[PDB]
RNA sequence: AGGGAACCCACUA
């Protein structure tokens, strides 16, 4: 029994933002939780474009990769959505994707937006961030060019490709005052003060804490749109949770097989 | 063959719902060039379904 | 086969050993159709 | 040629903000203050709107094969 | 006409039987991996699935031949061709009867390359005889070939594009040869100038050079995360330098422990007084300038290329002098994974403001400058 | 009257301006 | 002007009076390799090797000949986050190390086009070669190829996707059962990609010739070159996703490491230049001024505009280690520099 | 300031004249290498 | 009535090394009892230390004679 | 071409073990666990977790190559006491911590939200 | 493509930005690069290197 | 299961 008893402290909360503090825990947790926050928390992004017509000046790859980068809002489907490799379903169904369609053709003098609002998705919940601020450009057609394709947006996360990645910026720090010396100023003097500095202005830095360790972290955690800046944390908790849980399993079966 | 030059589906497996061409096939395996990436994959057919 | 004339844009069918020219604006530069096997790529 | 849905570094949503941006610096903005209002904060955001340049309105030029 | 066939470097006495085009050799770019041994490269598989060795069947690896057989030329640890003892070929790249992968005694099987493969590897121009050095295959997961970061030195090559050749020795006769040999532990001092080829490099010894500092001290977890990347660690950690207020290990007992055996040793660093050695602090250098190491361990001073580097008399030198070429090869990976892992901590950069000197000293350049001026004035008025 | 120095920096750079909206970079092929 | 004793690849070139000539001279050589949109008509052009980079950014620190060249209008390279750091040590010895995730959205992803020509010439009577798609028992010499990639006129057609392997063009030439063989032609060994556009025309001798198009997405890969434009050129060493790479307070995490030691023996100060202007410009909203011999630019005036940004004047920034989150003991110099992907690709 | 003095630094930066001179001491090294190496190689397959 | 030196050359122990190795992997018998190893290589290095080599270096002087050592009369060095 | 795919990272493939411990004969009561398609995500929770114990002598992970996905973490204990035992305890009093942690942040997010 | 403008180039599938000064020889583009040469016409005196010649004069 | 040679030019280290 050696658990931390960590405690938690909003400080900022909006639609695109969580400001928080984790106190009374080790650098390696925070640490971890942050790395979970880009790679390890699964979101929806599309994954698998066909392309039936495709006469814009971007060639079909362009189009596919622009796609993926789209996010679509995952809230409360990814969790219960499974993985395409983990479905049984011999292509794709409801149960592990999204299917969306597009089809453009320009017939007017003017160059045509071809934007995140034309992706149309059969299911009403997951549909483009910005179609829930303008809409994400993907192509601009030309009179007589037409885009016209079918893609699946599967679960995934940002291990596998940044495209699943749940956040914009995962700003993350601690000891705004290097009291604990982690990194150390040829002149301090030269150093602006952070955010969460406890200093006055003539100070550059805190005393020395010999007897210090990190105990007190702070996120700034920006959500892509995917998932609300809360959810993506307390997903993030939950993964890191589970393949804790997995592990242990894991290892109970390698004790017992010895 | 008559799997050789048939367009297929991987369906099983981490590579499922890759599009791509069976350049040369087995009674058990059969490498399947993929349309999506710069790769031709080996995969056992029972994985595989032809589009 | 449709081949796409290079100015006119109107698409020919013409048969094999046949010359290379549109039927429209004589036009003998021509482009492929786009294939229709199916092609798909991973949004990556 | 066309402005990145995704900051490289980050991955910010820049591609919905390349439009706005240059009805911004048509309505006399600077560019840092277009920038500050389209909440382009970190400066690898602001470098993928003030470095894009758009090719594809040159593209668009030639005519079409179809 | 024929006597312009005979002449010339691209004839055909020179530029085909004292060199020509060989099988079995691959050539791409070259990448860094601190991760390898000196005596080891990185091979991409799409190279290793192309080159074959040729092993004759013997009853004590005649399964897994016959293994590699049955998984064919398309997966990638497998075989592309097998020899009868009549010498007639099977190819396995056509996916031929179950008849023909029948392996008998006295069969070869040309399998892939596989992990700890001997190979020629090689830079051009091949001045020396360390420009073409054995090493063992590692096969990691992309398109190019990796190098150990002190290799580069005897091979003269970097990172910015260069391109390196492998050879594969094919038969038994040669690879062994080769083994004993040419290997890159093997070759580590010349006799050129009786002195080691590659000594630490780069980042290793900046970092070496900024951790056997005598102001450096890593805490318990610090030591054993650097414990973790010392393959020659014999799994106790040592007494700490400091105990009391806080259990705090300096660099030099990481790197005593990093250094093999009872080495003996005295070097100076770079920057080591010249009047120190007749004073009264000789003994205990004030700046840590005197490396002393013995009995294996690091008793004191700062270490650089002056001690780590190709230099005679280093600590690579009389570690291979005293030690033997395997246990130097230790050494270097050691020295390489220890302090590329501490570097994380410490960290090495280099920016606009380390090419800045204070107002003082950019007033004492432009006085110095300015009497210069005026000296070549004066020197071009007396001459006039 | 003349150019003042702080107005130099932008006038001879308009100038070389005039000179590649005239000449352009190939002119002399 | 006396910058204007540069020339066209010289001139792109920020503060190339503060690096050592034959840096100068090796970033003019390197210029002309840089991958960028080589020209607006690229489409319609059978060249034969082409590379067109997906997202080409002008510098953010330019030179005021560059209005001229039009390298604002047709850019070779993105401006990229260059931390320089010794992290892994997989930088050493003119090296890179890259973002992963960066490379997922699109950082110097490129495409590579080649063009296959062919010609259905008429040598005679007894030598006529034909554009046809091979029959099995007709056609003597056939590679043991898919040669149902092809059309009825022999040629493939544009979207089928194609490796070394395969046939584009079904040409076969009459023989004086096996009434001809076949000569056609194939993609290059190691190469694949995807048919972009397949063109058939007459020549001047009135026979049919065709020019096929085939375009291979380039990801940028462990061994491809990348140089900065003051002759630091280096391999890509690795590639750390971006929970792995280093990161700053704000979690600015660079695009692009490179090692510390490339610089002190190139003496390629123009090149921290760049990246302290960089970081100005990025903060700022202007496009950097680096015209060469320009007195109203120093090092103190960019330390200054900088450090009005809440940043450190020098261009350190503290960055935290992305694998244990500790702090990195020494600051790091990052900032926006920018990088060129040659064609030297691995 | 003549005869090829450069009395200022890379951080600082190049004078006009400076610039073209340092460009002048900097080609050298390389019509060194390359006129060198075809030198040395034939002496060392002398050497051979 | 020997001149050569006692010591066996890196050349003769690369050599014979190799031949050993080739012979192994033609199924000759192996003069030293092995413990799980298959590489005829692994095989021939042990049975070199084991001075069990059954191969005679025919040594020539440059006056045309030679000398005729045994691998067991040898010393191993490296 | 040599591209390994995106999934190889974190899957296991079939054959492939999870987790494999390995008792070193160089010192007593020390174990090495190595985990497949793990990185330094759960390796720094898992070693800081062991170093927090005062029965555990030693703690540490590696990555042996960045290019492959493999762990290794040495745990040497006090012979009253095994380094599997520890190991389970570190992940979970890890497992507990992370609940209580998601537990409060929903508790926190729930007061900033009310307000 | 002489005195077109940037609209009637792209009419042609012509780049605006190209700047020509190339020609198409059987549909590849060849520059002429410029070759330099001792000017015409005037008198050079050098000294030859341990020839028969102390000095020699050229036109 | 593999029908080109030579020369020139450009470039890589
Ligand atoms: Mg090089
Ligand atoms: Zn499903
Ligand atoms: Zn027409
Ligand atoms: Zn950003």
């Amino acid at each position: 029994p050696y658990a931390n008893q960590p405690t938690v402290r909003i400080t900022e909360l909006t639609d695109e933002n969580v400001k928080f503090i984790i106190e009374n825990t080790d650098l390696a947790v925070a640490n971890s939780i942050r790395r979970v926050f880009i790679a390890e928390v699964p979101i929806i992004a599309i994954d698998w474009v066909q392309i039936d017509a495709n006469s814009s000046v971007l060639h079909d790859e362009f189009i596919a990769h622009r796609l993926g980068l789209i996010p679509l809002t995952s809230d409360d489907i990814v969790d219960k959505l499974q993985y395409s490799r983990d479905c049984t379903c011999e292509e794709f169904c409801p149960e592990c994707s999204v299917e969306f369609t597009l089809d453009v053709r320009c017939n007017e003098d003017q160059t045509r937006h071809v934007t995140s609002r034309d992706l149309i998705s059969n299911s009403p919940r997951v549909i483009p961030v910005t179609s829930r601020q303008d809409d994400i450009l993907i192509v601009k057609l030309r009179k007589g060019q037409e885009l016209r394709l079918r893609a699946y947006a599967k679960k995934g996360f940002g291990k596998e490709h940044a495209k699943w990645n749940p956040t914009a910026g995962v700003a993350f720090e601690y000891d705004p005052d290097n009291a604990l010396r982690h990194t150390v100023y040829p002149k301090p003097e030269e150093w602006p003060k952070s955010e969460y500095s406890e200093l006055d202005e003539d100070e550059s830095q805190a005393p020395y804490d010999p007897n210090g360790k990190p105990e007190r972290f702070y996120y700034n955690v920006e959500s892509c749109g995917s998932l609300r800046p809360e959810t993506i944390v307390l997903s993030a908790l939950s993964g890191l949770k589970k393949k804790l849980s997995d592990l242990q399993t894991q290892l109970s079966h390698e004790i017992q097989s010895d | 063959n008559e799997l050789i030059g048939q367009t297929v589906r991987i369906s099983q497996g981490p590579y499922k719902g890759y599009i791509g061409v069976v350049k040369d096939a087995t009674e058990s395996t059969a490498r399947v060039e993929l349309h999506s990436t710069c790769q031709t994959i080996s995969v056992d057919r029972q994985r595989l379904t032809t589009v | 086969m449709i081949y796409i004339c290079g100015e006119c844009h109107t698409e020919n069918e013409i048969k094999s050993r046949d010359p290379i020219r549109c039927r429209e604006c004589g036009y003998r530069i021509m482009y492929k159709k786009r294939t229709k096997r199916l092609v798909v790529f991973d949004a990556r | 040629m066309i402005i990145p849905v995704r900051c490289f570094t980050c991955g910010k949503i820049v591609g919905n903000k390349w439009e706005a941006y240059l009805g911004l610096l048509q309505a006399e903005y600077t560019e840092g203050d277009a920038l500050d209002a389209l909440g382009l904060k970190r400066y690898c955001c602001r470098r993928m709107l003030l470095a894009h340049v758009d090719l594809i309105e040159k593209l668009l030029n030639y005519a079409p094969l179809e | 006409s024929l006597k312009q066939r005979l002449k010339g470097k691209e004839g055909r006495v020179r530029g085909n039987l004292m060199g020509k085009r060989v099988d079995f050799s691959a050539r791409t770019v070259i990448t860094p991996d601190p991760n390898l041994s000196i005596d080891q490269v990185g091979v991409p598989r799409s190279i290793a699935a192309n080159m074959t060795f040729a092993e004759i069947v013997t009853p004590f690896n005649i399964d897994r031949l016959q293994e590699l057989v049955r998984r064919g030329n398309s997966q990638y640890p497998g075989a592309k061709y097998i020899i009868r003892d009549n010498g007639d070929r099977i190819d396995l790249r056509f996916h031929p009867k179950p008849s023909d992968l029948h392996l008998q005694t006295g069969y070869k099987v040309e399998r892939h390359m596989c992990d700890g493969d001997i190979v020629i590897f090689n830079r051009q121009p091949t001045l020396h005889k360390m420009s073409m050095m054995g090493h063992r295959v590692r096969i990691l997961p992309w398109s190019t070939f990796r190098l150990n970061l002190s290799v580069t030195t005897p091979y003269n090559a970097d990172f910015d594009g260069d391109e390196m050749n492998l050879h594969l020795p094919q038969s038994l006769e040669t690879r062994a040869e080769i083994q004993e040999l040419a290997m890159v532990p093997r070759m580590i001092v010349t006799p050129q100038s009786n002195r080691p080829v590659m000594g630490i490099v780069q980042d290793t010894l900046t970092a070496v050079r900024k951790f056997t500092k005598r102001d450096v001290f890593l805490e318990r977890g610090e030591v054993m995360n650097l414990l973790m990347f010392l393959s020659t660690w014999d799994g106790k950690v040592p007494q700490p330098a400091i105990l009391k207020p806080r259990p705090l290990w300096t660099g030099k007992q990481i790197f005593s422990l990093i250094i093999p055996g009872h080495i003996n040793c005295i070097r100076t660093h770079s920057t080591h007084p010249d009047d120190e050695d007749s004073g009264p602090y000789k003994h205990i250098s004030p700046g840590d300038t005197k490396v002393v190491v013995e009995n294996g361990e690091l008793i004191m001073g700062i270490l650089c290329k002056k001690s780590l580097g190709t230099s005679a008399g280093s600590l690579v030198h009389i570690s291979y002098l005293e030690m033997g070429h395997d246990i130097t090869r230790l050494f270097y990976s050691n020295i390489q994974t220890v302090i590329n892992n501490w570097l994380l901590i410490e960290g090495h950069t280099i920016g606009i403001g380390d090419s800045i000197a204070d107002s003082k000293t950019y007033q004492d350049i432009q006085n110095t400058i300015k009497k210069a001026k005026q000296d070549v004035i004066e020197v071009i008025e007396k001459a006039h | 009257d003349e150019i003042t120095p702080d107005l130099w920096q932008e006038a001879c750079w308009i100038v070389i301006s005039s000179y590649f909206d005239e000449k352009g970079l190939v002119r002399q092929q | 002007h006396p910058s204007m004793i540069l020339g066209v690849c010289a001139s792109i070139i920020p503060f190339p009076d503060h690096n050592q000539s034959p840096r100068n001279t090796y970033q003019s050589a390197m210029g002309k390799q840089a991958m960028g949109v080589y020209i607006t008509n690229f489409h319609v052009r059978m060249d034969t090797l082409a590379h067109v980079l997906y997202y080409p950014q002008k510098p953010l620190v330019t030179t005021r000949s560059m209005e001229y060249l039009r390298f604002r209008e047709l850019p070779a390279g993105i401006n990229s986050i260059v931390a320089i750091a010794s992290y892994t040590g997989y930088n050493q010895e003119d090296s890179v190390i890259m973002n992963r995730s960066a490379v997922d959205r699109g950082f110097f992803r490129s495409v590579f086009y080649r063009s296959y020509k062919e010609q259905e010439s008429k040598k005679g009577f007894d030598q006529e070669e034909v554009f046809e798609k091979p029959t099995r028992e007709t056609c003597q010499g056939m590679r043991h190829a898919i040669y149902d990639k092809l059309d009825d006129d022999g040629l493939i057609a544009p979207g089928v996707r194609v490796s070394g392997d395969d046939v584009i063009i079904g040409k076969t030439v009459t023989l004086p059962r096996y009434t001809k063989r076949d000569c056609s032609t194939f993609l290059r060994t190691s190469e694949t990609g995807i048919v972009d556009q397949v063109m058939v025309t007459l020549n001047q001798e009135g026979y049919k010739f065709c020019k096929i198009r085939v375009r291979s997405v380039r990801i940028p890969q462990i061994g491809d070159k990348f140089a900065s434009r003051h002759g630091q050129k280096g391999t890509c060493g690795i590639q750390y996703r971006q929970e792995d790479m280093p990161f700053t307070c704000e979690g600015i995490t660079p695009d692009i490491i490179i090692n510390p030691h490339a610089i002190p023996s190139r003496m390629t100060i123009g090149h921290l230049i760049e990246c302290l202007q960089g970081k100005v410009s990025a903060n700022k909203g202007e496009i950097g001024d680096a015209t060469p011999f320009n007195d109203a630019v120093n090092v103190q005036k960019i330390s200054n505009l900088l450090s009005d940004y809440g940043y450190h004047l020098r261009g350190n920034e503290v960055l935290y280690n992305g694998f244990t989150g500790r702090k990195i003991t020494s600051q790091i110099f990052i900032g926006p520099t920018y990088y060129q992907r040659l064609k030297h690709m691995v | 300031e003549s005869r090829g003095f450069v009395e200022n630094s890379y951080l600082a930066g190049l004078t006009p004249t400076e610039f073209f001179f340092h460009a002048m001491g900097g080609r050298e090294g390389l019509i060194d290498t390359a006129v060198k190496t075809a030198e040395t190689g034939y002496i060392q397959r002398r050497l051979i | 009535k020997r001149i050569t030196t006692p010591y066996m050359t890196k050349y003769e122990r690369a050599r014979v090394l190799g031949t050993r190795a080739l012979q192994i992997a033609m199924c000759a018998p192996v003069m030293v009892e092995l413990e799980g190893e298959t590489d005829p290589l692994l095989i021939a290095m042990k049975e070199l230390k084991a001075r069990k080599i059954p191969i005679i270096i025919r040594r020539y002087l440059p006056d045309g004679s030679y000398e005729d050592w045994g691998v067991d009369e040898l010393i191993i060095s490296d | 071409m040599n591209a390994p795919p995106a999934f190889e990272s974190f899957l296991l493939f079939e054959g492939e073990k999870k987790i494999t411990i390995n008792k070193d004969t160089k010192v007593p009561n020390a174990c090495l666990f190595t985990i497949n398609k793990e990185d330094h995500t759960l390796g720094n929770i898992i070693k800081s977790q062991l170093l927090k114990d005062p029965q555990v002598l030693f703690a540490g992970y590696k990555v042996p190559h960045p290019l492959e996905h493999k762990i290794i973490i040495r745990v040497q204990t006090t012979p009253d006491y095994s380094p599997q035992e520890a190991f389970t305890n570190a992940i979970t009093d890890l497992i507990s911590e992370l609940s209580l942690l998601e537990e409060r942040f929903r508790v926190a997010i729930k007061d900033k939200q009310e307000g | 493509l002489n005195g077109l403008t940037d609209r009637d180039l792209c009419e042609l599938n012509e780049c605006p930005l190209d700047p020509g000064g190339y020609f198409i020889i059987n549909g590849s583009e060849k520059v002429l690069i410029a070759q330099e040469k001792m000017a015409t016409n005037t008198v050079y005196v050098f000294a030859k290197k341990d020839s028969k010649y102390a000095y020699t004069g050229e036109c």
